[PDB]
């Protein structure tokens, strides 16, 4: 019951106040169930960046051990970013159970942390060779890839 | 922990929301949960797919909700704005007195 109670709190908190352009909501199944353990989210790219105008889908998977353990956050498979695996998994220090996670971190803080990561990748956390290479050795090709991807995710 | 006696096969989610949650518990923006699943939410912030699904749930018998409410089910009810929060123990009952229990259900443990 600890996980459910905390997710119910996060649900209310999110609905009453969240940053503009973001979406975060429990998944509705084809059977009508609404699942507090799996949330579908949308992270806007920041204005004034190559991510601008993109609205990027992300799924947050909580466990019965939340909030002792962090959710798993996934962009779509093949999403282009140096810190995102091919599977879509996002690498973020605060999502790391071994070191950065603390139970008090909110869903809002996670999604803002991911939004920040989009235009400011972490050079120590390379997850995919494609993004990471272009980022490190060919910024012009990287920039073109990012802007093309933003166009794939309009509001 | 309140006790709700109710015919789970014949009463609809709507009956519980209107007669218990809104009327007796005084919750105007309720979130109703059964385990990890949300059975109902209300508000102008919900997207049209979620509202359409919640609208469909209102018209379902309790025992036929996507997460079925049966004898011994425990519901959790929270309100979006007010600090009110309740657990409700559901006890199935077949029949109710037509003039003493005219709402077709009985809430015990409530002030």
């Amino acid at each position: 019951g600890i996980a459910r109670g905390r997710l119910a709190e996060e649900r209310k908190s999110w609905r009453k106040n969240h940053p503009h352009g973001f979406v975060a909501k429990p998944e509705t199944g084809q059977d009508g169930t609404v699942n507090l353990m799996v949330w579908h989210c949308t992270i806007p790219g920041k204005a004034g960046t190559d991510w601008e105008g993109g609205f990027f889908p992300l799924t947050m998977h909580f466990s019965e051990d939340y909030p002792s353990k962090p959710p798993k956050c996934k962009f779509p498979q093949g999403f282009f970013h140096p810190n995102v695996y091919p599977s879509g998994t996002v690498c973020l220090s605060i999502l790391n159970e071994d070191y950065g996670w603390r139970p008090a971190i909110t869903v809002k803080q996670i999604l803002v942390g991911i939004q920040d990561l989009l235009d400011t990748p972490n050079p120590a956390d390379p997850a995919q060779t494609d993004g990471y290479h272009l980022f490190c050795q060919d910024p012009v090709e990287y920039k073109k890839r990012v802007k093309l991807q933003s166009k794939q995710y309009p509001a | 922990p309140l006790v709700l006696e109710i015919n789970t096969r014949k009463s609809k989610l709507r009956d519980l929301v209107d007669r218990i949650v809104k009327t007796k518990l005084g919750m105007n923006l309720p979130l109703i949960m059964h385990g990890n699943s949300l059975l109902y939410e209300v508000g102008d912030d919900l997207d049209d797919i979620m509202v359409a699904n919640y609208n469909a749930n209102l018209e379902k018998y309790l025992s036929e909700l996507p997460s079925p409410i049966l004898n011994g089910s425990i519901l959790t009810v929270e309100d979006l704005q007010q600090e009110l929060s309740c657990k409700i123990n559901v006890k199935h009952r077949e029949e109710f007195d037509e003039e003493k229990e005219p709402e077709g259900m009985v809430l015990s443990g409530w002030t």
